[PDB]
């Protein structure tokens, strides 16, 4: 599968909606009903999957689908 | 005036059954609960038979709720999902009302979410393979916090700890809310899980059947004069706790009401029983009551010593008028924090049907318990009243007295 | 008719000192309990202060009794002792006597001792290793069962436990075994334990205090627009909560009687307080009360969002009749399931002495507390009233409401 | 033979009752616990290992300082 919907099917399961609820401009909170210990274990399940550590300075700064994206595919 | 509480619905996951109808075949057919466990093999221990839980519970709750909750409170959950439509509340009778509460516990949190919390602090990970859940599966609390928001509790909610007297003394607790005129609906219960995490320390301290590994179903033997401990299980229990007037009001089915509620304490030693405190917890819990004790849920452990002592404290309790007595220990094994609010969900099914489980695995009735009435064989009798008893480490006791309208 | 129940003997082991005389000392000076700690740095851990208990307890428990036991449980023996002390209480009074329970809880139970016997289990020995008092140790119900044996208590013997509501929640189930009839004196508090195996599931959350690992006595600051998070802390406390008339037939010195007590749920968002439990659960306790309150002892602990929204059922409550506000968790931290019966202390002391306790580390106050009066220097008063609040993990409240005997 | 302190703070008493055929149970008040802890406590002390059906047999204190002696 492509980097773009390996993270949108970690996000599908992590707050519990549909896959094409998961639009790119979707945001976690407002659009996905992510709560604030919700945006916690996203970053956890994103940096488990693709080997990657996340700062958390940066990982505050995800706050949509596209952003998540757009950190994976540069790293 | 007093104000009476009655029992109204009830909800049970247990080794024998996943609801009373299932529980109900399975006392009368006097089916053991007790498996094989590898993983109890594996860890490690000695004792490799436990009373599980024959259920998944991947997917059975919304993910919004599921995801602080540790294996103790999804079998209440489930359990009190079953008391609420067996009592046919509807949403808008029993949710957003002060008037309804909850009280649920377990012996002790979740061990395996608290070793798994600390292998992976001290891992290369850190603090990111922690994860922001752990606490709510840990802490002692998780099962009344985990349940009462989902459930839109705003009664009084916190749970109560006391080994395996646990979910007894949260339906004391209940009828003493409803008797001070606080609350009208209680959820009362609990829930345990099954791990080799909680089970390993229990078996370094030698209290464990490791003897019928072999074959499981002859692992719990109470009363029989070749135990040599207790079978490990886990499962949840709710019952609906409702004031009395309440109750009839809505033409609510009621089970039994719940006439006497003794609680004491030994005060002597830390591992072993007196049998004093026994006999003043089951004579508070008798004061006040005229009629008879016709069955009698021991609290019959398999264990070498303490499955004496209860049988000296019923003795003196009743003398010559000796009720029928039968441990169901020997079928589901020893929930612990659950064992309660079970033991007294078996007991009103006994009452509801006209009934006595057997207390089975009697191959040799021990000699200091001859000279009581101890039923090995399903009989059918019109109950009205009936008795279980809940002993807890620390030398707790607690004992409940339920009678029919 | 109804029982009325009053305390008459309290025991004390916080951040801040070892029994009330020294608690008193803190109290009116207005000293931090909290310090760094080296263990929470060396486990990987963003925060590294706490609230410890600054005593030694090697020697002072014997070992038949101490065998049994954790720090959560020893904390809570030691205020015990010094409670039935301070009742004026003897063996042959409470010990053997059905009429004595004792109702002390903890937040969860052990976490260290469940992982040593968890890393023994798994180690080269295996079951071996394991050794025979885990379970006492790290079962939830090891405050009470830990304590009832060496004490000889007959009564009513469990815990209550409810996140950080625990230990007044205990005090409240005392109040209603005088209530209905079935106690006579019961024994009421808690306790709770300081590793880091405990702390580091609370930092993967979040809600410890991270920026200010440099200058610790600084960290908890409860109504400040600097906050970032609850210290975390320990300790025990226990009261002698007893009959009234039990209480004057003795003799007995009495510091105040619970006239109100309120327990609610909230049954919204289970991280986030909602502030609709808090207002019924203050009117369920001043319920009767016609004397006016003095003083709240405010939940608080410095979290970013918690902080104001109890200010705002303080507000629905008293509307302009607003009393005296001072959040003594700047000072001690959050002490967990034994915050509820410390910070009950905490009340008991200055409506004893006459005097407010000061809310300390305020330096910029922040938005919608303008309008209350957060006491923030020692102010000596006459008080009649005290107030106390305690809330926990899954929207669970509990008040206490206490008044001089006149 | 430093095995009649360890035993005097594993049992509660003050180093006196401490002769051949003087059983744990009747005559240091011992608890079946703690005669688990006593057979942990000497490993601590001396590294050696017991199996589990020879440790019930094992129940006097001349037997310990014996057995440290020629281990
Ligand atoms: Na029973
Ligand atoms: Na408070």
């Amino acid at each position: 599968s492509t980097i773009e919907e390996r993270v949108k099917k970690i996000i599908g399961e992590q707050l519990g909606v549909k896959q094409e609820e998961v639009t790119n401009n979707a945001s976690f909170v407002e659009d996905l009903g992510a709560d604030s210990l919700d945006t916690v274990e996203l970053v956890m399940a994103l940096e488990e999957e693709f080997d990657t550590e996340i700062p958390d300075e940066e990982a505050e700064k995800i706050t949509t689908v596209q952003a998540a994206i757009d950190y994976i595919n540069g790293h | 005036v007093s104000k009476r509480a009655v029992i109204t619905g009830l909800g049970i996951v247990s080794s024998i059954g996943n609801n009373q109808q299932e529980v109900l075949a399975s006392l009368r057919e006097g089916r053991s609960g007790i498996t094989f466990s590898q993983e109890l093999k594996d860890s490690g221990m000695r004792s490799h038979v436990w009373g599980n839980v024959k259920l998944d519970t991947t997917g059975l709750i919304d993910r919004k709720v599921v995801r602080f909750m540790s294996d103790a409170s999804i079998y209440a959950f489930l359990s009190m999902e079953q008391a609420i439509a067996d009592a046919g509340l509807s949403p808008e009778a029993y949710q957003n009302n002060p008037r309804v509460g909850l009280i649920a516990g377990s012996g002790g949190g979740s061990p395996r979410f608290q070793v798994f919390g600390a292998d992976a602090m001290r891992g290369p990970r850190g603090l990111k393979a922690v994860g922001p859940y752990v606490v709510t599966k840990a802490m002692a609390s998780g099962v009344s916090a985990c349940l009462a928001t989902p459930f839109k509790i705003h009664g009084v909610n916190y749970s109560i700890s006391s080994a395996c007297a646990t979910s007894a003394h949260c339906i004391g607790n209940a009828v003493e809310q409803i008797q001070l005129g606080k609350q009208d609906i209680v959820f009362a219960g609990g829930g345990e899980e099954l791990c080799w995490e909680m089970a390993c320390e229990f078996d370094a301290m030698g209290a464990l059947s490791t003897k019928y590994n072999d074959t499981p179903e002859k692992a719990s033997r109470t009363y029989d004069a070749h135990r040599d401990g207790f079978v490990i299980a886990g499962g949840g229990g709710m019952v609906v706790v409702e004031e009395l007037e309440h109750a009839l009001a809505r033409g609510a089915h009621i089970y039994a009401e719940i006439v006497g509620y003794g609680a004491t304490s030994d005060g002597a030693d830390m591992v072993a029983p007196s049998g004093e405190g026994a006999v003043r917890c089951m004579k508070m819990a008798m004061h006040g009551v005229d009629t008879p004790i016709d069955y009698l849920n021991s609290h019959g452990t398999s264990t070498p010593v303490g499955d004496v002592k209860e049988l000296a404290a019923i003795r003196e309790v009743f003398g010559d008028k000796s009720p029928a007595i039968s441990a169901t220990k020997a079928m589901t094994g020893h929930s612990l924090g659950a064992a309660g609010v079970q033991e007294a969900i078996y007991s009103l099914l006994m009452l509801e049907h006209g009934f006595i489980a057997p207390s089975i695995n009697i191959e040799e009735l021990d000699e200091q318990a001859a000279g009581l009435n101890i039923v090995t064989e399903t009989t059918d009798r019109e109950l009205t009243t009936v008795m279980s008893n809940s002993f807890g480490f620390g030398g707790t006791n607690a004992t409940l007295v339920m009678r029919k309208l």
